[PDB]
């Protein structure tokens, strides 16, 4: 499926993506579009920080939902 | 907005257990998040009137309803020996 994530600028991009990815393969992904590094990723959804082991499903992500991408600060 | 309004209010929203997450404020959450991240005068921490300052101007009525909410989201809340109201990002967002 196909989902929106927005950068650091703000601007959006596109992922395909499958429910059973996990947010660690999601950020691997972004890695490849964006040059961000996973471990220096972190992804927001509906007011919560995405936590790598678990999956899109988990946080009930869809089709053509928007994360938003933060850089880690530490 | 009035800096005893952010500090003092309680929460009103239920346990995160039987809430719904939504997605209607995570633009504004996220901005909140790298200016108390980057752009205040300490990194991952701004007091109470450096957020007043940088938000109570560009808030609709909506961001100003939540407001408080989000930044309870982001941050712990801290007074330091001298008086002073400091939020402090939660790990999970630095």
């Amino acid at each position: 499926m196909q989902i929106f994530v927005k950068t650091l600028t703000g601007k959006t991009i596109t992922l395909e993506v499958e429910p059973s990815d996990t947010i660690e393969n999601v950020k691997a992904k972004i890695q490849d579009k964006e040059g961000i590094p996973p471990d220096q990723q972190r992804l927001i959804f509906a007011g919560r920080q995405l936590e790598d082991g678990r999956t899109l499903s988990d946080y009930n992500i869809q089709k053509e939902s928007t994360l938003h991408l933060v850089l880690r600060l530490r | 907005m009035l800096p005893e309004r952010l500090e003092s209010e309680s929460g009103h929203l239920r346990e995160a257990s039987a809430l719904l997450p939504t997605t209607e404020h995570d633009d504004l959450l996220v901005e909140m998040r790298n200016f108390i991240a980057f752009q205040a005068h300490t990194d991952g921490q701004a007091s109470t009137r450096e957020i007043l300052q940088e938000f109570e101007s560009k808030l609709s009525a909506s961001q100003s309803c939540v407001f408080r909410e989000l930044l309870r989201n982001l941050c712990t809340f801290h007074r330091t020996s001298g008086g002073e109201g400091i939020w402090k990002l939660k790990p999970e967002y630095c």
